[PDB]
RNA sequence: GUCAACUGUGAUUGAACAAGAGUUAGCCGCUCCUAAGGGAUAGCUGAAAAGUGUUUAAAGGGGUCCCCGUCUCAAAAGGGAAACAGGUUGAUAUUCCUGUGCCAAUAGUAUUAUGAGUUAGAUGGUAACAUAUAUAUAAAUGAACUCCUUUACAUAGGCUUUACACUCGGGGUGCGUUUUCUUUGCACUUUACCUUUAUAACAAACCUUGGAAUCAAUUUACUUGGAGAAGAGGUUCGUUGAACUCAAUUCAAAAAUUUGUUUUGUAGCAAUAGUAAUUCGUAAUUAUCCGAAGUGGUAAGGACUAUCCUUGAAAAAAGGAGGGAACGGCUUUGUGCUUUGCUACUCUUAAUACUUGUAUGAGCGUACCAACAACCGCAUCAGGUCUCCAAGGUUAACAGCCUCUGGUUAAAUAGAAAAAAGUAGGUAAGGGAAGUCGGCAAAAUAGAUCCGUAACUUCGGGAAAAGGAUUGGCUCUGAGGACAUUAAUGUUAACUCAGAACUGAAACGGACAAGGGGAAUCCGACUGUUUAAUUAAAACAUAGCAUUGUGAAAAGCCACAACUGGUAUUAAC
């Protein structure tokens, strides 16, 4: 084998300074900063990771392309499918009880 | 289980410690690894995430509750007085 | 260290060039010098 | 001589307490015409643990009755409350569990926590967990009602002051044993520096005055007055009796 | 770098007024086959011709405006 | 390469030349490993195959 | 270049002396952001000096006059857009050179091309979800006012995937051993970013169908299920980064578009570059460069699981969703606003031309050492001094021993002689603690595997107790996988275990590492800590027990001259 280095300085492993061993066309082992990988943007009641939407970190999010950010499909990533069907009904049953309840009163 | 005679669960800690304390420990320990029974999905997985706070896994939510066990003597009479006045 | 400070630098380059040896034709119409090892600037 | 530990406490320094962990004040409600004439009732969002206090935060979502959009309070947990449970908090609001409610309009023998001292202070009494107050009395002309502390202590406090019902959550917390010292090092690593807690005895005389003796003598009264200089106040302050607490 | 299937397209690309040159090298037995790469400012666009009847085709197609680029 | 050879005809090994533990020699958890995963994969066979009933899959 | 002095010897040497040379950045750092923090404004005190810091304010932003707002510095390891490969110098290289890219802005007006929409806002998919391949995945209406999310996080244990590394076996090249034996030993057989890289693959997540107790599916581990599992068929994310029909071509079949077969191609980058070569001298050519697999050492990710009376920063910046303000062009009355008459227009990227200050890329760092003499130690001081890279054999092993790459043979000196004495070591008959303050010193024990293991005990321990046995080398036997032919037969692998012979000076944990034990008394329970350079304990901490005071802004407890603070993001658990 051989020894290498980084580039940029930052030896120990941190957060943000990992890295990755890659041999050259140069025939040389060398080291390659890698890219920082993240967590995954959540749905707001479930904090559940959301289908068709890519986990890209913001630098990328910001260079990506709409469609590769966010679902046609109701309210986007902000919420998953299912857990939007519950609370449509629930809203949906609720005015009904009220209006049911108005009714009532008279 | 069938390893210890006396000690069970407290069996970690028995080189250390006073026997009586570890007796104390047992009986708190045991309510407090228990997975209790959710009111609000039905499933017997209700386990403790932090001091205060026990989480259902099933239905992923939050009941507050006493340090070791789901709830006190005291909260239960407290809420059977409200119902009742 | 490694990395510099422009104000440093600077003064660091000055005392490098006040250091070097007196024209010789001076003498003809040396009193101070540092060496590194034993004298530090004392910034 | 030198500056006795507690003396030196107050000088504030390094003996500022550890609010890192700490997820921001637990003050109720404030009081307003909303809550004064009728009631809003809000939903918890959230339970989220603090380990200066010791029971957790409620997160609470009310709608801005002023202007538009949600907004968030940090409420004290109430033992048996859960996310998405619904509180109601005013004059005209429903008696129930962890509702906030004037205590006037409490019926009496009622178990409630988070007291103010006055309408609007906003929970400044009873808030450790497990912890309650009992309602012991409300007066015939109303205005003053009377309460009973968690010391067993009994006050009369305005009729207008808000408390919430229920006990504190995270109650028995004491009744398990402190294992070790690296679980009382996690203990006062989230609380203030205040630990190892050295003996005054041990020390030299100079340096604590219960110090010095060759066989460590505490030579003089161990019951000081409330009259005493601070750096006299060592001892057992006001001591009405000493021994063994009995019957 | 950039591999372009189409050879229309290729040819449409070399049509188009940023590129201007053509790198085009023959490669031996492992028989002749002719790798053309063809330079627009953007990318370095190739194809690879599998035959000399492909590549005379190619190299008297393309305009003579560009700059011709040959390793030998 | 002839200690390897010597390895191979299973003659370098010997009683006396071990110093690691029967566990640092050969990872019991890594034994167990190798027969549930044999074993497993064996009954998933058998019913694949449909040779054994679900029972009897479940039971084994 | 060099030798007056220095380089504790010599000295032609030199980190000494003399003359020059040399560090090149939109992309690497700093620089930017906020934190622990610090400094102020607003106040208020204090003779001032200072002490404090939103706290009794007429104060930075967004909007057709309205709606919001204490500021400021503070991380060269947190956050933080964007660059690699090869070459090159006497000395630097992510920065010079060649090649390939990537990023941010990129004003006005007029042209053009690119797709939209019109005669004012696209589409598919039951669905999860998907859809613009223009040179270029560009462009898929939307104001106020709102709501989320990324930034953005603990520890422990296993499981798993990839990569580099390591090994074996085959073909190809050159060198090496070559008395004898060796179809042998060694070396080389290279491949990056970049192409939302395209696909394949797989752990997960989700959906349509499906409808389960005789519980099933199922992990090393338990997990999941009528609050819908298994099954069947999808979809998504994340790994990965040319895997796999992946592309072209071919012929056959599908069919008015899709599959099978052939021929090609290291997917572009990419062989021209690297390596081993081969010839030919002014420096140039030629030939070469690839088929299988295994070990599990590094590192990262993943799905998980468990623990805390402890639950594990923040903002800048970026993203998604809600909402429904606003809305063709020409001609024309009346007052930038409104009604009539007419129908190539309204968007949208990129390029171009023309004008408008000169319409692209700020500034700083980049040598060398990092101690084996460059830093701190008064000095080329056996001292101290942070971080990363981690080869082969032996082995549990990053240990110890030896080896390859790379490095070195300088250490403030050499030589000759060899006694005392010294110091660092060895070794010793017979006895065996009779020694001394005390078995101090030294020696004995020691690795694994197999047996066996007491008093006592808080029942956990004691414990590796005690005390035994075995261990080399060879030739055999057994146990433990993977694939495909209908129960048998084939193809085919890694190493570890267990047993048996034989063999030898019974020697064999061979060097190498490597518990002395027991019977008791006493103190401290314990893990912990301490007198920096004469002190690690029986002292201190510690859990446990008990005590006092205090219900609150006119409380407790403490600080400050004063005003004011701290406990306090507190509240009798």
């Amino acid at each position: 084998a051989q020894r290498v280095h980084y580039r940029r300085h930052n030896h120990y492993n941190t957060k943000s300074n990992k890295v990755r061993p890659v041999r050259t066309p140069g025939g040389k082992l060398t080291i390659h900063v890698v890219k920082k990988k993240a967590g995954k943007p959540k749905c707001a009641d479930c904090k559940t990771a959301i289908q068709g939407v890519k986990a890209l970190r913001p630098a990328d999010n910001y260079r990506a392309r709409r469609k590769n950010r966010t679902v046609a499909r109701a309210y986007g990533g902000s919420i998953c499918a299912r857990c939007i069907r519950e609370r449509i009904m629930r809203a949906f049953l609720f005015e009904e009880q009220k209006c049911v309840r108005q009714v009532l009163k008279e | 289980s069938r390893r210890t005679k006396k000690v069970g669960l407290t069996g970690k800690y028995g080189t250390r410690y006073g026997s009586s304390l570890r007796k104390q420990i047992k009986k708190i320990e045991l309510m407090q690894h228990a997975k209790y029974l959710c009111t609000f999905c039905g499933k017997t997985a209700t386990k403790r995430t932090c001091v205060g706070i026990w989480k259902c896994k099933k239905c992923k939510r939050k009941v507050c509750g006493g340090a070791w066990s789901l709830t006190t003597p005291a909260a239960v009479a407290a809420k059977s007085t409200i119902i009742r006045l | 260290g490694s990395i510099k400070r422009f104000r440093l630098k600077q003064r660091l380059g000055k005392c490098r060039r006040q250091n070097r040896p007196v024209p010789h034709w001076y003498r003809l119409k040396n009193t101070k010098r540092r060496h590194w090892r034993r004298t530090k600037l004392g910034l | 001589g030198r500056v006795i530990r507690g003396q030196r406490k107050g000088r504030g320094s390094i003996f500022k307490s550890h609010n890192h962990h700490r997820k921001g004040a637990a003050k109720l409600r404030h009081l307003d015409y909303c809550e004064k004439k009728g009631y809003i009732k809000g939903l918890v969002k959230d339970i989220i643990h603090d380990p200066g206090r010791g029971a957790p935060l409620a997160k609470v979502i009310f709608k801005r009755t002023e202007k538009y959009g949600k907004k968030e309070e940090l409420i004290i947990a109430s033992e048996g409350m859960f996310t998405g449970q619904y509180i109601s908090c005013g004059t005209k609001a429903p008696l129930s569990v962890g509702n906030i409610l004037p205590i006037g309009k409490m019926p009496e023998g009622t178990l409630i926590c988070n007291l103010e001292h006055r309408t609007g202070n906003r929970g400044t009494l009873v808030k450790a967990s497990g912890c309650y107050a009992t309602v012991v009395g409300q007066s015939e002309d109303g205005k003053k009602t009377k309460v009973r502390l968690p010391s067993g202590a009994k006050k009369t406090i305005d009729a207008k002051a808000r408390a919430m019902v229920g006990v504190v959550g995270a109650g028995g917390r004491i009744d398990k044993p402190i294992l070790k010292a690296g679980v009382a090092h996690h203990k006062y690593r989230v609380k203030r520096n205040c630990w190892p807690k050295v003996r005054g005895v041990a020390m030299n005389p100079v340096e604590h005055p219960h110090g010095g003796g060759n066989h460590q003598h505490i030579g003089h009264p161990s019951t000081v007055s409330r009259s005493a200089p601070a750096g006299q106040k060592v001892g057992l302050i006001a001591a009405r009796r000493t021994g063994l607490l009995r019957g | 770098p950039k591999q372009i299937t189409d050879i229309r397209k290729f040819l449409k690309i070399s049509r188009k007024p940023d590129t201007t040159a053509v790198i085009i090298m023959k490669k031996k037995s492992k028989t002749v086959i002719t790798k053309l790469k063809l330079r627009t400012k953007k990318y370095l666009y190739t194809m690879v011709f599998a035959d000399r009847k492909k590549a005379e085709r190619i190299e008297n197609s393309l305009l003579p405006s560009l700059k011709r680029i040959y390793y030998p | 390469r002839l200690y390897k050879l010597a390895k191979r005809k299973g003659r370098h090994m010997g009683i006396g030349k071990r110093k690691g533990t029967k566990n640092a020699r050969t990872n019991q958890k890594t034994l167990w490993i190798k027969r549930q995963r044999v074993l497993r994969r064996l009954l998933k066979r058998l019913r694949d195959s449909k040779k054994v009933d679900r029972h009897l899959y479940h039971s084994f």
